[PDB]
């Protein structure tokens, strides 16, 4: 299995006024894809022919002189690398002795020290490219047309240049950034709860890693793909088209500096768009093969949740109880069901004040049992509308895709515990209704033996009469 | 109202509204008067004729709001809904009696209303699972007798703390 | 209501209703689980009633 990354290129720097963008691709500039454009705006001008002698000079130095530079950066770049697979693994963080918070500075410091470094030895360069841009102006200004000048090259030069854009996809990254950027933001979500029911420090420091290098990417993706739809939205944007058979020199130069930089755009941008797409389904897998460890130490936490969180070890404790008192009183009215039936057939031809407490007593008696097998009955109506709850968790947990493929069994697992969170309050009050009718099976509890000693008096003093 | 989640959603929201970027963002904030659940409980609870044998029915977990504090004993009479057709349909006289109205189809505090201008004591308000068909028993709820809205003890005049109370 | 009868604006509320009404409303278990037990759909049903909002 892949724990490690090994393109890195997709680090870039624009400069202070933002005007160029260096990449880590070659030719490393838009440019040279615009030089090689004029090359063939040259071609068919017979006017212009020390371009062909003048450019090899500058564009050779250009591109030997800039992959030169590259190669004085490679020695940060191989830094960063051993730095991003370290900070980035359990294994070689586990390997590593100081703390993430410490050696995530250290990326930091590493990270900007090597965009410095590329940046700072590319400072002269843009001067340079500065400098073949006048030069182009100035054999464009060698031009012989004063004011009538076609604008027939330029018309074909959007048709043959819309070839090359009928070639490139562009549906396929819109739909495939939109998919990966909502599966993005969901993780990012995600991760956020889960880091507060399950201990592990590590993995957790690994995948919220990985997604800030994964924002990264994403927002490198969404800038060149949207240079390069505003690229082709202006250049058929201008195949309408406006039709002058005669412009100007200066309007003409305008004309094919304009579109030529257009077509640097494309160019440039589509092989960024391959790398880049490269980088965030490698980093997607990367972030799949982390989850892969956390998902066996979150199934005990839902093994755990449910038998402590339904309170079920302590209520069923309190119907056992309950039915025991039950079967205590039921048991002493068993014993002394023939003696009320002796203390009943004596008295009735006297001095009757004595009636007044016996049915008084055998009436409590009687009606006190009946109250204690409905509080019987209130308290398993409880237990059932609780274990109910618990049932219907358990068949959640026990439907779940295989046949999962990535991540969303994480999602499952993790609803499930937002759906015995849900349910609290239910069991809470439910579970102290329990508690109530216990306490009230205790009163009745001592009230029913004062009965029986009021009865024994009676019996006594029957006999005594 | 009044409790600590609720303050901790209202800074997650005022948080919002300034992350999307809104024109301008305010707080306002006045003191009210509700009222909330006693430490003691409050229980129904069936007496019987004797006074000897006293059997309860139930601690009810939710409560009314904006109700009094008392304590009575009497004849329970069932009625529809609480609309005043029902209780001129009635055949049993109302008075003196508490009385058992099933919830729905009226406001709580009409239902008490017209409980009050009838001279009853008691109003216990419940669901059945005809109108309300559900699986669990044992379940409570809430609402508030208020007729009218706002903050009851201060009517017409906010509740601000210029008012002084 | 205190937005209509006693200020003077003119109020507007809606629901996507069932013809019973919602059976724990002011209860314990209005919660999102029941919620999404009840209705299947509740994404397209809400962006629906954002949608009339909106409007
Ligand atoms: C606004 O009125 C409230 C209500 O009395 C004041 O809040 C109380 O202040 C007293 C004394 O400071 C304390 O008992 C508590 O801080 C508040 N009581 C309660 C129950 O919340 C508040 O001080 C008033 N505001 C100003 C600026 O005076
Ligand atoms: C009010 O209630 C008492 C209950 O004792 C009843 O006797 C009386 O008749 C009632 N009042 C009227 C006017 O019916
Ligand atoms: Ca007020």
């Amino acid at each position: 299995s892949t724990n490690t990354t090994d393109n890195i290129d997709y680090f870039d720097i624009s400069d202070e006024s933002n005007y160029y963008l260096i990449s880590q691709l070659r030719p490393h500039f838009s440019n040279i894809y615009f030089f090689d454009e004029f090359k063939r705006y040259a071609s068919y001008h017979t006017e212009i022919k020390r371009y062909e002698d003048i450019h090899k000079t500058k564009v050779n130095s250009l591109l030997n002189e800039a992959s030169r530079a590259i190669g004085i950066c490679n020695r940060a770049k191989n830094t960063v690398k051993g730095l991003i697979n370290i900070l980035e693994n359990p294994q070689k963080f586990k390997t590593q002795r100081e703390s993430y918070d410490v050696k995530l500075r250290q990326y930091e410091e590493k990270k900007e020290a090597f965009r410095g470094c590329l940046l700072n030895k590319n400072r002269k360069n843009l001067d340079q490219i500065k400098k073949i841009n006048n030069e182009i102006r100035d054999l464009l200004e060698k031009l012989k047309c004063s004011q009538d000048c076609q604008t027939n090259v330029y018309f074909d030069m959007i048709k043959i240049y819309l070839v090359d854009f009928k070639k490139m996809p562009y549906e396929n990254y819109d739909t495939f950034i939109k998919q990966y950027k909502n599966s993005y933001l969901s993780g990012v979500d995600m991760i956020r709860k889960i880091e507060k029911q399950i201990d592990n420090p590590v993995t957790i420091n690994a995948i919220k890693f990985t997604q800030k290098e994964m924002g990264y990417i994403i927002d490198r993706f969404e800038y060149h793909l949207q240079k390069v739809k505003h690229s082709i939205d202006q250049v058929t944007a201008l195949s309408d088209g406006v039709k002058p058979k005669q412009v100007t020199k200066n309007r003409l130069k305008e004309y094919y500096f304009n579109i030529g930089n257009y077509y640097s755009i494309f160019k440039f941008g589509k092989d960024s768009l391959n790398m880049l797409n490269k980088a965030l389904i490698h980093k997607e897998k990367i972030v799949h093969n982390l989850l892969g460890e956390l998902f066996g130490h979150l199934e005990e936490r839902i093994s755990k949740l449910i038998d402590s969180e339904y309170f079920i070890t302590e209520s069923n404790n309190i119907i056992s109880q309950s039915e025991e008192t039950l079967k205590l009183a039921e048991d002493v009215y068993d014993k002394n069901t023939k003696l009320i039936e002796d203390l009943t057939l004596y008295p009735h031809l006297e001095i009757n004040e004595f009636k007044k407490d016996y049915d008084n007593n055998v009436e409590d008696l009687r009606e006190s049992i009946i109250y204690i097998q409905s509080y019987v009955s209130s308290i398993k109506s409880a237990y059932r509308y609780n274990v109910l709850e618990k049932d219907s968790v358990e068949s959640k947990q026990k439907n779940i895709p295989a046949n999962s493929n990535a991540q969303k069994k994480v999602d499952e697992l993790l609803s499930i515990i937002d759906s015995i969170s849900y349910s609290n309050f239910s069991v809470a009050e439910n579970f102290q209704k329990m508690k109530d009718y216990y306490k009230e099976i205790e009163k009745l509890k001592i009230k029913i033996l004062q009965l029986i000693e009021a009865i024994k008096k009676y019996q006594q003093h029957v006999e005594e009469l | 109202a009044g409790s600590q989640k609720d303050e901790n959603l209202a800074l997650y929201v005022e948080n919002q509204f300034r992350e999307f970027k809104l024109s301008k963002v305010w707080r306002d904030q006045h003191f009210v008067k509700i009222q909330v659940k006693d430490s003691a409980q409050n229980s129904v609870i069936i007496v019987d004729k004797n006074g000897r044998l006293v059997y309860l029915v139930e601690n009810p977990g939710g409560y009314v709001a904006y109700s009094k504090a008392a304590t009575v004993t009497g004849k329970l009479v069932h009625a529809n809904f609480g609309t005043k057709k029902d209780f001129e349909d009635l055949y049993t006289p109302v008075n003196g009696s508490i009385v058992i109205v099933r919830a729905g189809k009226i406001t709580f505090a009409e239902k008490v209303a017209n409980a009050e201008s009838l001279n009853a004591i008691g109003v216990l308000i419940y669901m059945d699972q005809t109108k309300f068909p559900i699986v669990n028993a044992e379940l409570s709820f809430f609402g508030h007798a208020h007729l009218g809205t706002g903050d009851p003890y201060t009517p017409g005049f906010p509740s601000f703390n210029h008012t002084q109370f | 209501f205190p937005f209509l009868a006693y200020s003077g604006i003119p109020a507007v509320s809606f629901c996507f209703c069932e013809d019973t009404d919602y059976p724990y409303l002011g209860t314990t278990m209005d919660t999102y689980k029941e919620l999404i037990e009840r209705i299947p759909e509740l994404n397209k049903v809400a962006r629906a009633a954002a949608e009339v909002a909106g409007q």
